[PDB]
RNA sequence: ACGAGACUCUGGCAUGCUAACUAGUUACGCGACCGGUCGGCGUAACUUCUUAGAGGGACAAGUGGCGUUCAGCCACCCGAGAUUGAGCAAUAACAGGUCUGUGAUGCCCUUAGAUGUCCGGGGCUGCACGCGCGCUACACUGACUGGCUCAGCGUGUGCCUACCCUACGCCGGCAGGCGCGGGUAACCCGUUGAACCCCAUUCGUGAUGGGGAUCGGGGAUUGCAAUUAUUC
């Protein structure tokens, strides 16, 4: 199938983007048509917890944080050259999954 | 314009004096086994004008009124419509009203007291019985 | 309170006796010049330098100043 | 027999039915995704899994 | 011709399409006058009140409004409504017509062409909102 | 001209709709119409005693607006608010039977009908009678 | 026959702070002094190029009473990204 | 041709007090449809004289808990008892408010004693800022405890008292408390 | 202390209605009410048929406020 | 030099850039009603609206006063904004709290009719009374009953581990019940049809239709058991 898409989760801006650019940069030296990355609303991810490991003192709560960003690619390609782009020793803490449509 | 047939400024259903000026379906209120929703089906499927105050009703409405309130299931009213409904010893379902019917209902706590359950020994010492705090709260005619 | 931490201030001077000739009365050229000629790792920090500059600048033009 | 008696009440959904995964403990434990760790453990553990700081 | 210049206040944002057209005023489809609180009608009413139906005759507008709140979804309305009017005004008719119209509605009201940045604080712990705190007792 | 449901008030809208339905003489109503309350969080029944045509004209003109609701959908637009007593106050959803009986009662009339992606839609008779009130309504003291 | 494991060095040993702890562990474990190690310690981390340290070591050191001892070198900063 | 809410002009209102003439804001920058124009006028120290006084008198009917907030009901309730006073008196419903306003404000009234003190009070001037600020909370206030439990409704409860300030009539709460703060300023003088 | 307001009109109190109330400057169920010792879901009433006889001119009408003039 | 500031996250602005069938908007076709209304159907434009990246943007910078004419303060213009809110936070100290969070712990105590551990049943709520945090009120700027119309943050099917969020259809006042689908989620719930508020209605100044404690009789739900009454 020549629908591919790409989908790439990360807890760090800075690597998602580079492996976006790194992935669209490849696909575009092939000749290839690419769909920009979609951006997905991030998901925080909120724990509140009370701080001390008692119940004494003023009452303060730690406010943790998590956060995942995730990027779509759509690409017009065989499953070939989908595998040698995907496989560019992406950066560490990068999910990518590519489905075929 | 006030009705000169003899408007009823206190009217008597059930041992129970029910005030004319009153609207009807809230005047009739009064009796001690009728409360609103009560009041309003019984007038509903009694076929009476809801916007007349008690006293402009004639002795048939009232009457008929008075029927319709003391035989339920005998014009359509529902049967989860009724505060007496599968009622221990004779499992019939009633509506319980007034000096005679509520109150002596309400004697079945003799019942528990008899068979000394847990409720009932909490009704005759006067404490309280649907399982609430008894530290901070209550505290009023205790001493 | 709008007063300007020690950091702001000697930067400023350092900048203007080092670079007085590329300078003026703009903070928005001023911004610039600071920028191309020194690392200040912060926007923030950069804008406020910039503006004690000009201020600096039009205070040097009716006289001197002690720093 | 002891067989059919140890352990035999149901534990299925109470306090009695979770615990910490690090401690053992069955008190102040957090079940939101799945982390399943007590409040002490998470606050241990939290930079380690991913979880920081930033308001 | 067309511009889509929309206006917000809080979380509500109102879209104001405006084409050549003859007069017609839309909101969600609705005509002006409907609009649901009717006590801020006016609040509606005022950009063509001040400008007048002369100015109006000559483009239709259609507002998509969302968001946020009746109070806001109005002021919002209205300010999509007057920022589309000078905005066509500027790309179709001219500069002098669209400086007129701006200085009538800047003058009348300024929340009428600019924003209200304001927007809901956040809660802190210790207290049931942004700034109140539980009662202290000793 | 040409007028719609959108562009008259939606208030004496559904008034004249109810009257219309209740003139027909053809939308059945359930025997419990003087029984019910038509939600847990109401205190009393409808003061009106014809407020089943009413409904019927409100559950047709939210069809007319947005249409594929079901039961659930229609509950929830007649819910409010609960006042559990010296407990605060809660959102609460409306009768299901009353929703239920309103839409089964609005096909029928062959002005509703259910919709591919399930729930209830305005049939095209529907929606010309709606339109055909709304011109009513217009014409009326709306405007004359 | 999927999990695999490596096993490398660190850079500097003197610029990591679970390292030289474990190293401070180790020592005192030893029958070291308190002071002797945390010193040491210290003068190893600056020789590597630091720009500063700090080593606090909190307990029984001295007796029943429990106290803390503190020792610093550099510049250290305390608040801030 | 902004009369308020649809009917009453502001051509016609004459402050005629000179000392208040800065704070009461009803002419011709201050002529809008609604009293209700969000705004930011506590934003910054005296913007609030900027601010139209039937905005002014429709914030301070927000009161009492129940009612904070619900400004709605108070530009209704403006409405009507304006719609009101035209009726009892004939006369345009923001020239008696207006009339009220000067006439329910203090102009003297007792501070803790002068420098200093723990004793006694000292009499001391009224800034037209605090004037009217104090009279809207007076009519206000007559207006609130006249209607509560009472089936006289607001709207006639605050008509009254704005047509008894404007008259300057010892019928009104806002003249009977500014008399009595005038008379204790009078005595600690 | 307590007021008692009648629930109908008498001859006496229904006259006193037909040729005072609509010559009020301002006619309102409440001032009706209070004026001639009347409920006020009888002040409504009786404001309702005067105005449907012509005598009395509805100024404003709301959920919470409906006010009546004279009709001069 | 540390702390403060700087810093990071966050709120506001960008018709400028990057680009989207898991977001849309215009336009055009096809339909349904009386040019108009279509969360009716479909496919070009594109990115204002939605997302989220990069960069920009504010500095007391401009003007006028006050100041040693400095550091700065006040006011005004222009401006999206002329003080958004948090996070982190020094030296040093407390016999502050926590051994009941821990396979963190030193010393004691106990260790087999056990202070280990299961398993029944009680308790932890027990009520003359005192004291904190609170919820609902004392109404008409309100209760009732219909009608109308707007959100945001977010959470959804699990290592053990049983237990998810729910559309639609039907049955039942109701609480519920029974079938059928979607969703591991910008994809389904959902266009989250929130409440107050708005509009109309009835009440009519009194413990009143305010207010809902207490208590009786029925009906369901979760659970292995609901009595001391889980909840509805
Ligand atoms: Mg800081
Ligand atoms: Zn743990």
């Amino acid at each position: 199938i020549h629908r591919i898409r790409i989908t790439l989760t990360s807890r760090n801006v800075k690597s998602l983007e580079k492996v976006c650019a790194d992935l669209i940069r490849g696909a575009k030296e092939k000749n290839l048509k690419v769909k920009g990355p979609v951006r997905m609303p991030t998901k925080t991810l909120r724990i509140t917890t009370r701080k001390t490991p008692c119940g004494e003192g003023s009452k303060t709560w730690d406010r943790f944080q998590m956060r995942i960003h995730k990027r779509l690619i759509d690409l017009h390609s065989p499953s070939e050259i989908v595998k040698q782009i995907t496989s560019i020793s992406i950066e560490p803490g990068v999910e990518v999954e590519v489905t075929i449509a | 314009l006030v009705i000169p047939e003899k408007f009823q400024h206190i009217l008597r259903v059930l041992n129970t004096n029910i005030d004319g000026r009153r609207k009807i379906a809230f005047a009739i209120t009064a009796i001690k086994g009728v409360g609103r929703r009560y009041a309003h089906v019984v007038l509903r499927k009694a076929d009476i004008d809801l916007t007349k105050r008690a006293g402009e009703l004639t002795e048939d409405e009232v009457e008929r009124v008075i029927t319709i309130m003391q035989n339920p299931r005998q014009y359509k009213i529902p049967d989860w419509f009724l505060n007496r409904q599968k009622d221990v010893k004779d499992g019939k379902y009633s509506q319980v009203l007034a000096n005679g019917l509520d109150n002596k209902l309400r004697e079945d706590l003799e019942r528990l007291k008899k068979i000394r359950a847990h409720r009932g020994l909490r009704h005759f010492w006067g404490l309280r019985v649907r399982g609430q705090h008894t530290k901070t709260t209550g505290r009023r005619g205790r001493t | 309170g709008r007063v300007r931490t020690k950091t702001v201030k000697k930067a400023a001077r350092v900048i203007i006796e080092k670079y007085y000739t590329r300078l003026g009365n703009d903070f928005h050229t001023n911004k610039r010049v600071c920028e191309e000629i020194a690392i200040i790792p912060s926007k923030k920090l950069r804008n406020k330098i910039a503006g004690y500059v000009t201020h600096l600048m039009k205070r040097i033009q009716r006289g001197p100043v002690r720093g | 027999g002891h067989q059919q008696l140890y352990w035999s009440h149901p534990r299925k959904f109470g306090q009695g039915s979770r615990s910490c995964r690090v401690c053992s403990n069955r008190h102040g434990l957090i079940r939101k995704y799945g982390l399943n760790m007590c409040r002490q453990c998470f606050r241990q553990y939290a930079k380690d899994i991913g979880f920081i700081k930033l308001d | 011709q067309s511009v889509q210049v929309f206006g917000r206040k809080k979380t509500a944002t109102a879209v104001a399409h405006c084409k050549r057209g003859n007069g017609l005023i839309k909101v969600n489809g609705r005509p002006l006058e409907m609009i649901e609180p009717r006590t801020l009608q006016y609040k509606l009413l005022e950009p063509v009140l001040l400008l007048g139906k002369e100015r109006f005759a000559g483009v239709d507008i259609r507002v998509r409004v969302k968001g946020g709140g009746h109070v806001a979804q109005i002021y919002a309305i209205r300010q999509s409504i007057s920022k589309a009017l000078v905005a066509y005004y500027q790309k179709y008719v001219d500069e002098a017509s669209k400086k007129e119209i701006k200085d009538i509605l800047i003058q009348y009201d300024r929340t009428l062409l600019v924003a209200d940045p304001r927007r809901c604080e956040s809660k802190k712990f210790g207290g049931p909102g942004a700034r109140a705190r539980y009662q202290k007792s000793y | 001209p040409g007028v719609t449901v959108k562009d008259v008030n939606q208030q004496e809208f559904v008034r004249a709709l109810a009257a219309f339905l209740k003139k027909s003489g053809k939308l059945k109503v359930p025997e419990w119409v003087d029984t019910v309350k038509l939600a847990k969080h109401k205190e009393l029944a409808p003061y009106d005693e014809n407020w089943f045509y009413t409904r019927a004209a409100s559950t047709a003109r939210h069809l007319y607006l947005r249409g594929g609701a079901g039961v659930g959908s229609m509950t929830k637009i007649y819910g409010g608010r609960q006042r559990n007593g010296v407990m605060p106050s809660h959102f609460s959803r409306g009768s299901k039977s009353v929703a239920r009986r309103v839409l089964q009662a609005l096909e029928g009339l062959k002005m509703v009908e259910k919709d591919q992606d399930g729930g209830r839609k305005l049939t095209p008779q529907g929606q010309r009678d709606l339109d055909r009130i709304a011109g009513q309504v217009a014409a009326a003291n709306k405007k004359h | 026959g999927s999990v695999e494991l490596y096993a490398e060095k660190v850079a500097t040993r003197g610029l990591c702070a679970i390292a030289q702890a474990e190293s401070l562990r180790y020592k005192l474990l030893g029958g070291l002094a308190v002071r002797r190690a945390c010193y040491g310690v210290l003068r190893f981390i600056m020789e590597s190029g630091a720009k500063g340290c700090e080593v606090v070591v909190s307990g029984k050191l001295r007796g029943q009473r429990a106290k803390s001892m503190k020792f610093v070198d550099g510049l250290m900063i305390h608040s801030g990204d | 041709d902004i009369k308020l809410f649809g009917k009453w002009s502001t051509d016609d209102v004459q402050i005629n007090d000179i000392s208040l003439q800065d704070y009461i804001a009803v002419k011709e920058k201050y002529a809008k449809y609604l009293p209700h124009s969000a705004g930011r006028y506590a934003a910054k120290r005296f913007r609030k004289a900027q601010c139209p006084i039937v905005e002014r008198l429709t914030n301070s009917m927000m009161m009492h808990g129940r009612n904070n907030g619900k400004k709605l009901m108070t530009v209704r309730i403006v409405k009507h008892a304006f719609e009101i006073i035209h009726l009892l008196t004939g006369e345009n419903p923001l020239q008696v408010l207006v009339n009220a306003i000067i006439n329910s404000g203090p102009r003297e009234d007792s501070t803790r004693i002068g420098r200093a003190g723990t004793v006694r009070r000292q009499a001391v001037d009224v800034s037209p800022l605090r004037r009217v600020n104090q009279a809207i909370w007076l009519l206000c206030t007559g207006a609130r405890e006249a209607a509560f439990r009472n089936i006289k409704t607001i709207a006639e409860c605050l008509a009254d008292e704005l047509i008894n300030a404007a008259k300057g009539s010892s019928n009104s709460y806002a003249i009977k408390k500014k008399d009595e703060l005038e008379r204790v300023a009078k005595s600690n003088r | 202390d307590k007021l008692n307001n009648l629930v109908l009109f008498d001859k006496a109190t229904y006259d006193k209605l037909c040729k005072e109330v609509p010559n009020y400057k301002l006619i309102t169920p409440a001032v009706v009410s209070e004026r001639l010792k009347i409920r006020g879901s009888l002040a409504r009433a009786a404001l309702q048929e005067l105005l449907s006889k012509g005598l009395i001119k509805l100024v404003s009408k709301h959920r919470a406020q409906v006010i009546y003039t004279r009709n001069t």
